[PDB]
DNA sequence: CCCGGTGCCGAGGCCGCTCAATTGGTCGTAGACAGCTCTAGCACCGCTTAAACGCACGTACGCGCTGTCCCCCGCGTTTTAACCGCCAAGGGGATTACTCCCTAGTCTCCAGGCACGTGTCAGATATATACATCCTGTGCATGTACTCGG
DNA sequence: CCGAGTACATGCACAGGATGTATATATCTGACACGTGCCTGGAGACTAGGGAGTAATCCCCTTGGCGGTTAAAACGCGGGGGACAGCGCGTACGTGCGTTTAAGCGGTGCTAGAGCTGTCTACGACCAATTGAGCGGCCTCGGCACCGGG
């Protein structure tokens, strides 16, 4: 009696809402902890600016974005509707990034 | 590293191929020179796993 | 005969270029998409070249031209001077 | 074109390159030590039986009183 | 039976360790001058300028070979297919 | 998802000042163009033959199907913190003072880059011997079946 | 009818031998390797002149730090559809053999233009004065953010 969606329904919903529009899908505050975090390892006393870590958002959003295109591209030429950290792993490897 | 790869090579004389034994067996010579094209220089061989028989 | 130049780079041509490429099997339609890849690559680099030699008044293409096309191409060559 | 008549082969040779010698027809056969037909079930035997081929010689003087298997065989490859 | 393949392999090995173009040069020359004609005429072209779109040529169509057969590996294949080759040049950027 | 209402802060237009763009004027130098040449690119043709093309055959790899087992997917409720405003003050930037570093010019001079001929010298090919792996043949021991005796 | 035993078949292990493999060696040759002098483009030394950024303050925004609010992250559940393994059918892709072709060689002939060179010159860096196009700043306003019913 409970109404629920077979399962890749809501999934492919999502994939035409997050197509759809143009938001940053990860948090601000917590990337911005990890931005520090890194570059306090790289370089004690460091100090950041908002355009900067919104940028490091932008860049990383849509590196990533890209990633689990090629990714999703290797799942699908692998025959399945699941990707796999070896379909990361190629399409790091063909994109020549860990070649 | 392309003399120790004469030497591995039994060789006095530093030659392309000995050249690109150098910088590909080298991780941080081939991110650089990735796009770098040695001439007469060949390859790494290298036999993929799957290719193997038996 | 008659045949085309791109017909001139042979299927054991392009066999010993997978065998050098670590493929032990090669399938039948590989021969011809590899003649088109090949003939697109060289579009790609003759025209920047030719453009360079055009640049230069010069009705010879050099080696140089070529160093320089696949330079900008992220090809770029070693050997052959640059 | 064939321009050959008699050959000398050997018995490895003849069982790698039996590829090459099964698709050349031979009206007869010599065999020197014949002993090593000694065994029907080897492969030379059924190799030799493979050939087409009119008649056959095996001059040997292994002492087919030994075992009456080997007697046998030799009857048997060249009359079956 | 020693396992065949034997002076075929051995000659890809030798042939592999030994670096020679692959690509017969007067028919790759005279693709280069067939496919240099529509962009000029009457062009003339220096013996080194050949042999250099031939190694990167040639270069570029064994890494593309390379990344070809990891494709078709990850397709749980040891055969390279078109559907490799364009999948190789697609995550390469090189088209779509 | 589309539609009518309200609302607000960011878009877009005006004011004013200044510093870069512009106008005028000079020197010289890299270049445009013609003159000469000599290398290399082009064309051609024949002897050699290695590679390519065509075809036969079958063996192993693609690929399609099926079945299990689970590992993500959708939904409900529960817990954490990202997010939106104030308040010091710590830095990022204006303003002034001043010197070590480089620019520019002109001789004086060590150094490398070829034209040429000479002498080596690894090292590209091949050949053969030494090594090793396994394929085949031979021999010995064991097991199963049939025959005979009790 | 059952058990003992002899005979024939068979299977496993060891040793010989053949073929594949790889390195050690030999040798003549293209190419590194090495003088011999040239010189002209460099490399540095030595005065004189310029100049921009280092250094010290100091005014002023933009960070980093306090307490709430709900919105999203998270935890769980259940079953469902997707991954992965097993298996088999088919065909095509590999390998070998024979026929065919044009690729490699290097020998000769010819001239086209890349390159060196020599002369004369318009264009741009350069310097100084003048002018308005652009830009910080400020304010008014309206295009779209937000929202609740169809």
């Amino acid at each position: 009696k409970p109404h629920r969606y077979r399962p890749g329904t809501v999934a492919l919903r999502e994939i035409r809402r997050y197509q759809k529009s143009t938001e940053l899908l990860i948090r601000k505050l917590p990337f911005q902890r990890l931005v520090r975090e890194i570059a306090q390892d790289f370089k004690t006393d460091l100090r950041f600016q908002s355009s900067a870590v919104m940028a490091l958002q932008e860049a990383c959003e849509a590196y990533l974005v890209g990633l689990f295109e090629d990714t999703n591209l290797c799942a699908i030429h692998a025959k399945r509707v699941t990707i796999m950290p070896k379909d990361i792993q190629l399409a790091r490897r063909i994109r020549g990034e860990r070649a | 590293l392309a003399g120790n790869a004469a030497r591995d090579n039994k060789k006095t004389r530093i030659i392309p191929r000995h050249l690109q034994l150098a910088i590909r067996n080298d991780e941080e010579l081939n991110k650089l020179l990735g796009r770098v094209t040695i001439a007469q220089g060949g390859v790494l061989p290298n036999i993929q796993a799957v290719l193997l028989p038996k | 005969v008659l045949r085309d130049n791109i017909q001139g780079i042979t299927k054991p041509a392009i066999r010993r270029l997978a065998r050098r490429g670590g493929v032990k099997r090669i399938s039948g339609l590989i021969y011809e998409e590899t003649r088109g890849v090949l003939k697109v690559f060289l579009e790609n680099v003759i025209r920047d070249a030719v453009t360079y030699t055009e640049h230069a008044k010069r009705k010879t293409v050099t080696a140089m031209d070529v160093v320089y096309a696949l330079k900008r191409q992220g090809r770029t060559l070693y050997g052959f001077g640059g | 074109d064939a321009p050959f008549h008699v050959v000398i082969t050997s018995y490895q040779l003849v069982v790698q390159d039996v590829k090459y010698f099964q698709r050349v027809k031979w009206q007869y056969m010599v065999l020197d030590e014949a002993q090593a037909l000694k065994s029907s079930s080897s492969v030379r035997w059924k190799i030799l039986l493979q050939f087409q081929c009119r008649n056959r010689l095996l001059l040997t003087g292994t002492p087919i009183q030994n075992t009456m298997a080997e007697l046998w065989a030799l009857l048997h490859f060249i009359m079956p």
